[PDB]
C-alpha cells in the first residue's frame, strides 16, 4: 500500500550551566558526583 | 510528591522537588516537631499518617 512522506519536523525549545561539572574537585569514584538536569538546553558538543 | 501542588482536592500524587541525594537511606523518624502555646492557646491538632 502508499505510504505518507515525513516532512516538517518539529521540535520545541533554558541552557542549563555546565560549569559545577567542570569546575572544583572531582570527587572519588566511590564519591561519585552528578548533576541532574531537567527542562534545559544542553551543549554536549562544548564539553 | 506533593497532592497540593498540582490539585488539593484529587489527592493524587505530583512530583513537585527533587532532593540530589544518592545515598541509601536505611530509617526515618516521624512528628518530632511540638508546639510551644499558653492553655487557652492550645487547640486540637491535626495528625500525620505513615
Amino acid at each position: 500500500s502508499f505510504e505518507a512522506k515525513p516532512s516538517g519536523s518539529v521540535v520545541e525549545q533554558v541552557e542549563c550551566d555546565f560549569s559545577p561539572l567542570l569546575s572544583g574537585t572531582p570527587p572519588q569514584v566511590y564519591n561519585f558526583k552528578r548533576l541532574v538536569f531537567t527542562n534545559c538546553n544542553y551543549n554536549l558538543t562544548k564539553l | 510528591f506533593s497532592s497540593r501542588y498540582v490539585d488539593l482536592y484529587g489527592g493524587n500524587m505530583f512530583q513537585f522537588a527533587t532532593l540530589p541525594v544518592y545515598d541509601t537511606i536505611k530509617y526515618y523518624s516521624i512528628i518530632p516537631h511540638s508546639i510551644r502555646s499558653i492553655q487557652s492557646d492550645r487547640k486540637a491538632w491535626a495528625a500525620f499518617y505513615v
